[PDB]
C-alpha cells in the first residue's frame, strides 16, 4: 500500500530496492558526493600513482604528531619528533607492504569479490593488480616525504616559529 | 529571598480576568468544540466541557502572570 | 620590547595559524575548485 | 577583564552553525 | 551569433552587401520596392558585428539592424 | 559548452574568456536569466535577502568580537578623551619591529589598530560596558545570522516559497513596515534606552540578571497609567552631570531639554529615548491606514488612479497632466526595478541626512571631541549617500528599459515627462553652465587677484540667505533679529501656548561657538555652496539625461532594443560611443565622486581650521584655489607622506602606503579609460602567437584569450578609479586628522 508509493528522502540504491543499500543523505547527497567522489580514491581521470601519491602526502604527515605528543620520547623535543617520524615510517611501510600482499594475493586469475570483473561496487575502482601497484609505490612515496615534510617542520619549530611572528626581520 | 507576591486586590482580579479572557480569544481556535456532555455551545460557541477547559487554562495563565507581575513590583 | 608578533589577548595563538590559513594555505585549494568549477563541461 | 581561551573557542564553534548554514544557502540558491 | 535584421524601409541599393567583410547579407527578390532587391542574412553565423553594413544604408532610419548577441569564435574574430 | 555560468547558454558557448568576466557581472540581474518565471524571481531575491541580512548581522558581530577580544573598550570608557579606542590587533608576519613598535600604544602590549567607525562611542552611549556585554552582543547576533540564514534555506523550499500574490500584497507590507518595522522597533528601542541607557549612564548596572528588579523610574508605571504623565520628565541631569556616574544624576526618563549634554557635548539621552517613543507612536499609527484583510482602511490603488483630472475631486495642483496618476501604482509595483530606483533615492536622501545630522548633533558621548571619527564618519556617510543616488539613476533607466509599459501609462505624468525630456535636460544644462562659468569665474578672478598681491581686490560674497536662515533658528553671531533670534517673537514665545521647552536648551548650543550645530559661514562657503551645486546638477544633467534617453533618442531611435548595457551602435552616423544608458552612470559616477570630493573636501577644510583653532585659515583663504591647493591638500600632507621615510616608520606608515595604493589604482584606471580595445587584442593575438611558438610551455588557454570588452573595461576602469579615489581620500582623512589631533 504504501512501500514505495509516497516519495520520502531515502530511495533505494540506484533505483534498485533489491539491492543492499540505501541512498541517504550522507551517500547520496550533492555535498557528500562532490567531497568523496574528488577526494583523490575516486578523482576522475587520475592515473594510480597520483591517487596514491596524494592520499600518502596527506597520511604520512598527520601520522606524525601521535607519538610526538604521546610518545615515550615526548619529555625531549628531538627525540619525540624523531619517534614520530619513525612511527610514521614503520606504520606506512606495513601498509604498503599490505597493499602489495593484497594485490598479489587478490588479482590471481579473475579475482573474487569485488575485484571480479562482473562486480558491480562502485566504491572500489581500482579494477586491476596495476593500478594497485602503481598506488602501492605512490602511497609510499607520497607517506614517506610527508612524513618527512612534517618531521622537519617539527625540527625547525624554532625557525617557523620566529618567522610566523616577525622575529626574522630585525 | 521569596518573590515578594502580593495579596488580593482590585488590581489583582484585573490581571486575572484579562488573563481569563485571552484564554477565550485563543481557545475559540481549538478543534472538536461545543462536544456536548452539559450545554452542548450555550457559552458564545462553547460547550461546558470547552468552557472549562479555557477557564482552567485562563486561570493557570492569570496564575503564572500575577504572580510574575507580583514578582517585580508591577503589581 | 616588541622582537616579534605578540597577543596581550586571549588564544592568541589563534592568529598564528589562522592567517598562514586565510591567506597562504587554503585560498590556492580554493582558486583551484573555482577554476575547476568554471571549467567543467556539459 | 578580559575574554578567556574558553570565551574564545565558544564563539569559534558557535560560528560553525552560520558558516554551515550559509554554505546551505549558498547551494540551495544553485550556483 | 548576431542578429541582423531588414525591415521593409529597404530600397535595394545593395550597398550593405557590398561594405560586408564575411559575406553575411544577400539580395533576393521582392517586388516591395522598386528596385525588386531586398537584403537578406543567411550566414548570419558569419556575422562579426562591425556594423559595415548599417553604415552603407542610406535609410533613415536603419532598414538593416545588427543586434550582437552571443559570442562565437566566429563573430569574436579570431585566427586563434 | 561549460557548465558555467547555469544562469545563461549563451555564455556557456562562449569560447573566450569574457564568459568568465560576463558571467561575474551578470549574476546577480535575474530578470534575465536561463527560464526565469516572476514568481521564481521574487522568491529569489527574497532568499538573497536574507542571505544579505546574515551577512550585515555577522559583520556587526565580528565588530563587536574583535573590539571584545583585541580592543581596548573597558579600559577607555575611563576616559574617552585621552585614550585611542582599538579596532583589532595587527598580525602581519611581514612587520619589522620597528613596526611592531609603531603601532603599538603605550597601553597595548601587541600591535594593534587605532578604531576610527565610531563604534565605542555608540555602545557607551547605549549602556555597554564591558568586554562581557560585548562578546554577549556578538554571540547573539552570529545566532541571529544563523536564523536569517536558516530563514533564507526555508524559504526557498517548495511548501514555504510564497507566491507571487503575496509580494505584490503592497497594503499589507506597508502596515506592518510603518507599524512593526519602523513602529515596534522604535518602541523597543525606548525600552532599552530606559531600561539600560539612561541606567548606566547614571551609573546603575541593568543587565540580564536583574532588569526586572530594577524599575526604570522610582514610581514603576504608577505614572503612565494614571496618566500623569509629566512626572516621567522631572528632575533630569543637571548641568554638573558626569557620564556613566552618579555626580549631578537625575531620574527622569523621557524630558525634552534640547541641545547638547555639556559633559559629553552630546545630545541628551533622555531626549532621544522620548524621540525614539514619539516616534514609534507616529509610526505604529501611521501603519493602520492601508486595508488588507479587515474592511477598514485605504487603498494605495485607488488613491493614485483618483489623482487624474481637474476638480477638487480629482487631481487639482496640476489638473494639465493628463490621466495623472492612472498607471503609476502598476508601474511601481510591477517592476521591482521601478522600486529599486526609487528606494535608492529614498536611501541616499535619508544617508546625506544621516551625515549632515551626526556632526551637527552629535548623539553619542565624547564622539564630538574624537576628530578623525567624526571626519571619517561624515565622509563615510556622504560617499555612501553618492553611489545610492547615483543607483537610484541607474535603476530608473533600467525601469524604462525593461518594465515601462506606455500603453499602461499612456499620457499620466511618467509618460508626460518622457514627452518633454528635452526641456528637462536643456534647463538642467542652463542651470549647469550658469553655475559652472560664473563659481570658476570668481575662483579665478580672486586666484588672479592674489598671486598679483590684492587680496583686498577679491569678489567676497556673503551667504546672506544661509545667514539669515543661520538667524531665524537663534543665531546672534550676525546683526539680524530674526524669528528664533528675537527673544520676544511669535515663533520664540509660542505666544498662546508656551510651550516651546526646547528654545533655552536649543539657543544654549546654537551660540555656543565651540560645536559644529550651525557653523559659521563668510564668502568661503558661499563659493563652495556653489560649486557643490555645480556638482549635483551635472551630475543629475548625465543621470537624467540617460535616463530618459534610455528608450531611444534621435542618434539611436531603437535604443530600448539593444538593453540598458551595450558598447555603441558603431562608427556610423558620425559614431556612437557611450551612446548607452549605462554609459550615462558610468559618466555620472566621475561626476558624483568629484561632487563628493568637494563636499568632503570643504567639510574636512572647514573643521580642520575650526579644530586648530586658526578658522582664519579657511576663512581668508578658501576664497582663491591656490589656498585650497596650499594650505589644505599640500599642508595637511606633510604628517601622512612623512608616515615613513629613510630616518624610519610611525603609525601612519599604512595611511602612506595606501595613499600611494590608491594613488597607483587611480592611475591603472587611466589605462582601462583611455586606451580602448583594439590595441588590446592585437596584442593579445601577438601574444597568443607566442604562446603557441615556444618550446617547453605546455599549458595552453582552455578559452580563448581576448581583451575585455568595451562595456567591461568601462566597468573595470570606473572601478578603479573609484577605489584609488577612495583610498587616497581615506588615507589622506585619516592621516591628515589624526596626526594633528591624536
Ligand atoms: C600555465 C600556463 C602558461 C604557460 C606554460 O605552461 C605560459 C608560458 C609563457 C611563455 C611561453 C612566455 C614566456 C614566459 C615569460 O617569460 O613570462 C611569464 C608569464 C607567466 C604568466 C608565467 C606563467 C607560468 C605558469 C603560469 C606557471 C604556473 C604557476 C602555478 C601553477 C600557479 C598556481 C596555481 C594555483 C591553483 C593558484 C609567456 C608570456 C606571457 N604570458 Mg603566459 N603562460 C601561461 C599562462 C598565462 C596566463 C594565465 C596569463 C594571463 C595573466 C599569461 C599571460 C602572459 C603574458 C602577458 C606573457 C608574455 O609577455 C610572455 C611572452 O609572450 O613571451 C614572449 N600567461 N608565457
Ligand atoms: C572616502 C570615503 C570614505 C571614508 C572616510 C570611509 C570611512 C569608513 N568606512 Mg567606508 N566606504 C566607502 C567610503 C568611505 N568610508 C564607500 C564609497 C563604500 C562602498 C563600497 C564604503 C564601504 C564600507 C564598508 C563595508 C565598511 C566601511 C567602514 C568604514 C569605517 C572604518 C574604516 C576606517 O577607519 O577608515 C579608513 C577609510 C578608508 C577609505 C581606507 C581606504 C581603504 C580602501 C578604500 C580599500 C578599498 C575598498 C573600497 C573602495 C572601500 C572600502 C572602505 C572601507 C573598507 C574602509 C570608516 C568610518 C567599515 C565600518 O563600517 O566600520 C564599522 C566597514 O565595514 N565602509
Ligand atoms: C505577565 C507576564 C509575566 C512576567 C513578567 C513573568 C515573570 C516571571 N516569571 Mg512567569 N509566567 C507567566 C507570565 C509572566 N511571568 C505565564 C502566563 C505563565 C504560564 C502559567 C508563567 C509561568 C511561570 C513559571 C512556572 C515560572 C515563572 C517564573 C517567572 C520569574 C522568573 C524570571 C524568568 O526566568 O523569566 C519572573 C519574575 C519562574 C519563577 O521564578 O517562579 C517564581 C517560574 O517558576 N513563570
Ligand atoms: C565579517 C566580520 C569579520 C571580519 C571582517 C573579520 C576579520 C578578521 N578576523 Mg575575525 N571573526 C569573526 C568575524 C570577522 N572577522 C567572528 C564573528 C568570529 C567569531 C568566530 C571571528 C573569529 C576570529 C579569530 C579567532 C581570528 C579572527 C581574525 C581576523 C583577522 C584576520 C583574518 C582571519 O583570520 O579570519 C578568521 C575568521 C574566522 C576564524 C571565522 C570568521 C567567521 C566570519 C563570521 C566569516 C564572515 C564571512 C562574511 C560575512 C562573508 C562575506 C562574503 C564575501 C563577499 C567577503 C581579520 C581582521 C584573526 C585575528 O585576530 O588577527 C589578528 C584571528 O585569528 N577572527
Ligand atoms: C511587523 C512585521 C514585519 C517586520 C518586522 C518585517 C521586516 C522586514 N521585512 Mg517584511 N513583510 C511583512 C512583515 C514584516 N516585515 C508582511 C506582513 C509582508 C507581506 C506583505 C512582508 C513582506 C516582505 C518582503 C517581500 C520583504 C520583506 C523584507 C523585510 C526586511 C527589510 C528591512 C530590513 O532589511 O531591515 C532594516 C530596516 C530597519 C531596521 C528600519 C529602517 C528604518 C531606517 C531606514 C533606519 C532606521 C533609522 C535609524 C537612524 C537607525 C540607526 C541605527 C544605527 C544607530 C545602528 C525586514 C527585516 C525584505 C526581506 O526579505 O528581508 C529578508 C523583503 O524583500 N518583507
Ligand atoms: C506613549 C507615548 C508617549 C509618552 C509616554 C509621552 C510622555 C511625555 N511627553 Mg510626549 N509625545 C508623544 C508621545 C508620548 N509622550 C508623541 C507621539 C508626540 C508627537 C505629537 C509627543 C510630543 C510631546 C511634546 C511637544 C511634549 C511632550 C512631553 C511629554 C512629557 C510630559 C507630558 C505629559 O504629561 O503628558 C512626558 C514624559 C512634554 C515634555 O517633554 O516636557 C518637557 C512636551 O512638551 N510630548
Ligand atoms: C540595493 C542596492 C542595489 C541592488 C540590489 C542592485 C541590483 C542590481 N543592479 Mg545596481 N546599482 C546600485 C544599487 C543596487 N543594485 C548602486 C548603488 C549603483 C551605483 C553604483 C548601481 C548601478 C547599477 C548599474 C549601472 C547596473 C546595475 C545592475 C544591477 C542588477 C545586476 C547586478 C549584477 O550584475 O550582479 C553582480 C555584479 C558584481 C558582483 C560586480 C561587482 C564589482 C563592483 C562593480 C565593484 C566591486 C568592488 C571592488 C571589488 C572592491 C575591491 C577593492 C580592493 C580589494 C582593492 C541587479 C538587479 C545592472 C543591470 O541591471 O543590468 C541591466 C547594471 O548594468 N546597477
Ligand atoms: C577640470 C576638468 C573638467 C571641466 C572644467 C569640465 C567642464 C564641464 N563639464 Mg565635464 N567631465 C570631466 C572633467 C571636466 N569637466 C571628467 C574627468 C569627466 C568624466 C568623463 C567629465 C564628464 C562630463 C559629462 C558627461 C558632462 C560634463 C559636462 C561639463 C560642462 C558643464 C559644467 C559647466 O557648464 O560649467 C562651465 C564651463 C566650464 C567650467 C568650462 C571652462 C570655460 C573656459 C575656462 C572658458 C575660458 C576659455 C579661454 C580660452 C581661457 C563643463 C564644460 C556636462 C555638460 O556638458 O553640461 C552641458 C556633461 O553632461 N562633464
Ligand atoms: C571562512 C572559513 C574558511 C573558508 C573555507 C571554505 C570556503 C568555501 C569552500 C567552498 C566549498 C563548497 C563546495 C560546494 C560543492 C557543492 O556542493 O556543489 C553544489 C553546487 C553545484 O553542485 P552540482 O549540482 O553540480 O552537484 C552535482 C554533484 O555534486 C553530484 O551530483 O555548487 C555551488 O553551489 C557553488 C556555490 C557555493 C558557494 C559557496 C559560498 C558560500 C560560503 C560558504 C561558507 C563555508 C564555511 C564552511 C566552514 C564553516
Ligand atoms: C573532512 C573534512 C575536514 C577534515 C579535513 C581534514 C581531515 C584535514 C586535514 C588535513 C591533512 C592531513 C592535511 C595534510 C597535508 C599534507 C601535506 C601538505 C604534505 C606534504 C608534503 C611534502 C611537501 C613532502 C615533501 C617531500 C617529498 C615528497 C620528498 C622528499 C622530502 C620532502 C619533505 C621534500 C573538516 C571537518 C576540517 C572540514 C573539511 C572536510
Ligand atoms: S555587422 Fe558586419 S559582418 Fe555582420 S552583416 Fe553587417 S557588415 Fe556583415
Ligand atoms: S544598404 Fe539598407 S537599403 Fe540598401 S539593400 Fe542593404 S538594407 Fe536595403
Ligand atoms: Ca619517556
Amino acid at each position: 500500500s504504501d512501500a514505495y508509493i509516497s516519495d520520502d528522502p531515502i530511495q533505494p540504491y540506484q533505483g534498485n530496492p533489491q539491492l543492499g543499500n540505501l541512498a541517504t543523505p550522507i551517500n547520496s547527497s550533492n555535498l557528500a558526493k562532490a567531497f568523496i567522489n574528488n577526494l583523490p580514491a575516486y578523482r576522475p581521470g587520475l592515473t594510480p600513482f597520483l591517487r596514491g601519491l596524494e592520499i600518502g602526502m596527506a597520511h604520512g604527515y598527520f601520522l606524525v604528531g601521535p607519538e610526538v605528543v604521546f610518545g615515550p620520547l615526548k619529555e625531549g623535543s628531538h627525540g619525540a619528533n624523531l619517534s614520530g617520524l619513525i612511527t610514521a615510517i614503520y606504520i606506512t611501510v606495513s601498509a604498503c607492504l599490505g597493499i602489495s600482499i593484497f594485490a598479489l594475493a587478490t588479482f590471481q586469475g579473475d579475482p573474487r569479490g569485488t575485484y571480479n570483473s562482473h562486480s558491480r561496487d562502485r566504491l572500489r575502482p581500482l579494477r586491476k593488480k596495476e593500478d594497485w601497484y602503481q598506488l602501492s609505490g605512490g602511497i609510499l612515496m607520497g607517506s614517506l616525504g610527508g612524513a618527512i615534510f612534517a618531521y622537519a617542520l617539527l625540527e625547525n619549530f624554532e625557525l617557523l616559529d620566529s618567522i610566523l611572528r616577525g622575529a626574522v626581520n630585525v | 529571598v521569596v518573590p515578594n507576591t502580593v495579596t488580593w486586590g482590585p488590581n489583582v482580579a484585573i490581571v486575572m480576568i484579562i488573563c481569563n479572557l485571552i484564554a477565550f480569544a485563543i481557545g475559540k481556535q481549538v478543534i472538536q468544540i461545543p462536544d456536548a456532555g452539559p450545554a452542548p455551545g450555550t457559552f458564545l460557541g462553547l460547550g461546558l466541557p470547552a468552557l472549562l477547559g479555557v477557564t482552567s487554562l485562563g486561570h493557570a495563565i492569570g496564575v503564572g502572570a500575577i504572580l510574575g507581575l507580583a514578582n517585580i513590583g508591577v503589581l | 620590547d616588541a622582537t616579534q608578533l605578540e597577543g596581550a589577548y586571549a588564544a592568541a595563538w589563534l592568529p598564528w595559524i589562522m592567517i598562514p590559513m586565510i591567506t597562504y594555505i587554503l585560498p590556492f585549494p580554493i582558486f583551484a575548485i573555482a577554476f575547476l568549477w568554471i571549467e567543467r563541461e556539459g | 577583564m578580559a575574554l578567556s581561551d574558553s570565551q574564545i573557542f565558544l564563539a569559534l564553534a558557535l560560528a560553525l552553525i552560520p558558516g554551515f548554514l550559509a554554505l546551505r544557502l549558498a547551494t540551495e540558491l544553485y550556483k | 551569433s548576431h542578429s541582423v535584421k531588414i525591415y521593409d524601409t529597404c530600397i535595394g541599393c545593395t550597398q550593405c552587401v557590398r561594405a560586408c567583410p564575411t559575406d553575411v547579407l544577400e539580395m533576393v527578390p521582392w517586388d516591395g520596392c522598386r528596385a525588386g532587391q531586398i537584403a537578406a542574412s543567411p550566414r548570419t553565423e558569419d556575422c562579426v558585428g562591425c556594423k559595415r553594413c548599417e553604415t552603407a544604408c542610406p535609410t533613415d532610419f536603419l532598414s538593416i539592424r545588427v543586434y550582437l548577441g552571443a559570442e562565437t569564435s566566429r563573430s569574436m574574430g579570431l585566427a586563434y | 559548452a561549460t557548465k558555467f555560468p547555469k544562469f545563461s547558454q549563451e555564455l556557456q558557448q562562449d569560447p573566450t574568456t569574457r564568459r568568465i568576466f560576463y558571467s561575474l557581472a551578470t549574476a546577480h540581474d535575474f530578470e534575465s536569466h536561463d527560464g526565469m518565471t516572476e514568481e521564481s524571481l521574487y522568491q529569489r531575491i527574497f532568499a538573497s535577502h536574507f542571505g544579505h541580512l546574515a551577512i550585515i548581522f555577522l559583520w556587526t558581530s565580528g565588530i563587536l568580537f574583535h573590539v571584545a577580544w583585541q580592543g581596548n573598550f573597558e579600559a577607555w570608557i575611563k576616559d574617552p578623551l585621552n585614550i585611542s579606542p582599538i579596532a583589532h590587533a595587527i598580525w602581519d608576519p611581514q612587520f619589522g619591529p620597528a613596526a611592531m613598535d609603531a603601532f603599538t600604544p603605550a597601553g597595548a602590549g601587541n600591535p594593534v589598530n587605532f578604531c576610527y567607525s565610531g563604534v565605542y562611542h555608540w555602545w557607551y552611549t547605549i549602556g555597554l560596558r564591558t568586554n562581557g556585554d560585548l562578546f554577549a552582543g556578538a554571540m547573539f547576533l552570529l545566532l541571529l545570522a544563523a536564523v536569517m540564514l536558516y530563514a533564507g534555506w526555508l524559504h526557498l523550499q517548495p511548501r514555504y516559497r510564497p507566491s507571487l500574490a503575496w509580494f505584490k500584497n503592497a497594503e499589507s507590507r506597508l502596515n506592518h513596515h510603518l507599524a512593526g518595522l519602523f513602529g515596534v522597533s522604535s518602541l523597543a528601542w525606548t525600552g532599552h534606552l530606559v531600561h539600560v541607557a539612561i541606567p548606566e549612564s547614571r551609573g546603575q548596572h541593568v543587565g540580564w540578571d536583574n532588569f526586572l528588579s530594577m524599575p526604570p523610574h522610582p514610581e514603576g508605571l504608577k505614572p503612565f497609567f494614571t496618566g500623569n504623565w509629566g512626572a516621567y520628565a522631572l528632575n533630569p541631569d543637571t548641568s554638573e552631570h558626569l557620564f556613566n556616574t552618579s555626580q549631578g544624576a537625575g531620574t527622569a526618563i523621557l524630558t525634552f531639554l534640547g541641545g547638547f549634554h555639556p559633559q559629553t557635548e552630546s545630545l541628551w539621552l533622555t531626549d532621544m529615548a522620548h524621540h525614539h517613543l514619539a516616534i514609534a507612536v507616529i509610526f505604529i499609527i501611521a501603519g493602520h491606514m492601508y486595508r488588507t484583510n479587515f474592511g477598514i482602511g485605504h487603498s494605495i490603488k485607488e488613491m493614485t488612479e483618483s489623482l487624474q483630472g481637474p476638480g477638487w475631486t480629482g487631481f487639482f495642483i496640476a489638473p494639465n497632466t493628463g490621466r495623472g496618476h492612472k498607471g503609476i501604482y502598476d508601474a511601481y509595483n510591477n517592476s521591482l526595478h521601478f522600486q529599486l530606483g526609487w528606494h535608492l533615492a529614498c536611501l541616499g536622501v535619508v544617508t546625506s541626512l544621516v551625515a549632515q545630522h551626526m556632526y551637527a548633533m552629535p548623539p553619542y558621548a565624547f564622539i564630538a571631541r574624537d576628530y578623525t571619527t567624526t571626519a571619517a564618519l561624515y565622509t563615510h556617510h556622504q560617499y555612501i549617500a553618492g553611489f545610492l543616488m547615483l543607483g537610484a539613476f541607474a535603476h530608473g533607466g533600467i525601469f524604462l528599459i525593461r518594465d515601462y509599459d506606455p500603453v499602461a501609462n499612456e499620457n499620466n505624468v511618467l509618460a508626460r515627462v518622457l514627452d518633454h525630456k528635452e526641456a528637462i535636460i536643456s534647463h538642467l544644462s542652463w542651470v549647469s553652465l550658469f553655475l559652472g562659468f560664473h563659481t570658476l569665474a570668481l575662483y579665478v578672478h580672486n586666484d588672479c587677484e592674489v598671486a598679483f598681491g590684492s587680496p583686498d581686490k577679491q569678489i567676497l560674497v556673503e551667504p546672506v540667505f544661509a545667514q539669515w536662515i543661520q538667524a531665524v533658528h537663534g543665531k546672534a553671531l550676525y546683526g539680524i533679529s530674526s524669528l528664533l533670534s528675537n527673544p520676544d517673537s511669535i515663533a520664540s514665545t509660542a505666544w498662546p501656548n508656551h510651550a516651546n521647552v526646547w528654545l533655552p536648551g536649543w539657543l544654549e548650543a546654537i551660540n555656543n561657538g565651540t560645536n559644529s550645530l550651525f557653523l559659521a559661514i563668510g564668502p568661503g562657503d558661499f563659493l563652495v555652496h556653489h560649486a557643490i551645486a555645480l556638482g549635483l546638477h551635472v551630475t543629475t544633467l548625465i543621470l537624467v539625461k540617460g535616463a530618459l534617453d534610455a528608450r531611444g533618442s534621435k542618434l539611436m531611435p531603437d535604443k530600448k532594443d539593444f538593453g540598458y548595457a551595450f558598447p555603441c551602435d558603431g562608427p556610423g552616423r558620425g559614431g556612437t560611443c557611450d551612446i548607452s544608458a549605462w554609459d550615462s552612470v558610468y559618466l555620472a559616477t566621475f561626476w558624483m565622486l568629484n561632487t563628493l570630493g568637494w563636499v568632503t573636501f570643504y567639510w574636512h577644510w572647514k573643521h580642520l581650521a575650526i579644530w586648530s583653532g586658526n578658522v582664519a585659515q579657511f576663512n581668508e583663504g578658501s576664497t582663491y584655489l591656490m589656498g585650497w591647493f596650499r594650505d589644505y591638500l599640500w599642508l595637511n600632507s606633510a604628517q601622512l607622506i612623512n608616515g615613513y621615510n629613510p630616518y624610519g616608520t610611525n603609525n601612519l606608515a599604512i595611511w602612506a602606503w595606501i595613499f600611494l595604493f590608491g594613488h597607483l589604482v587611480w592611475a591603472i584606471s587611466f589605462m582601462f579609460l583611455i586606451t580602448w580595445r583594439g590595441y588590446w587584442q592585437e596584442l593579445i593575438e601577438t601574444l597568443m602567437w607566442a604562446h603557441e611558438n615556444t618550446p617547453l610551455s605546455f599549458g595552453y588557454p582552455k578559452d580563448k584569450p581576448v581583451a575585455l570588452s568595451i562595456v567591461q573595461a568601462r566597468l573595470v576602469g570606473l572601478v578603479h578609479f573609484t577605489v584609488g579615489y577612495i583610498a587616497t581620500y581615506g588615507a589622506f582623512l585619516i592621516a591628515s586628522t589624526g596626526s594633528r589631533f591624536p
